[PDB]
């Protein structure tokens, strides 16, 4: 055990934080892709009108 | 010293530009919401109305 | 009754104006993620 135990966690620590905020961005991502298609849903509905 | 890890490795900083982004993105939701019952409202008027009134006082 | 297509014109286009305003919001949003994805790959 020559790694001293808090170097070691924080390790895991950061790793799974990366983890955890690269899949954040994903969401974000698709987030955007849905807002964008309702965006356009509603262009879309607007242009019904005369 | 988990906060000077978390600063050094640069997580610190990409930790609060993604809390800023989710931020800013639930805001845009909840824009996009608003206008999808006002464009929903309008349209239904055009088809009916006062319910237009309402909204516009 | 050109009058009311008008008037229902004018909505019509500030709730058109609305879409466009989030539209541009959204993507300077996507600029950010972006450049946070580029970050998370150190």
């Amino acid at each position: 055990g020559a790694m001293d135990p808090e170097f070691s966690a924080q390790l895991g620590a950061m790793q799974h934080l990366k983890d955890q905020l690269e899949q954040r961005t994903r969401m974000i991502e698709a987030n955007i892709h849905r807002q964008q298609e309702e965006l356009r849903k509603i262009q879309e509905q607007l242009q019904m009108v005369h | 010293n988990t906060l000077v890890v978390l600063h050094k490795s640069g997580l610190l900083e990409i930790t609060l530009k993604t809390k800023e982004l989710i931020r800013q993105n639930q805001a845009t939701q909840a824009e996009l919401d608003q206008l999808k019952e006002q464009t929903q409202m309008f349209i239904e008027a055009t088809k009916s109305w006062a319910k237009l009134q309402a909204s516009l006082t």
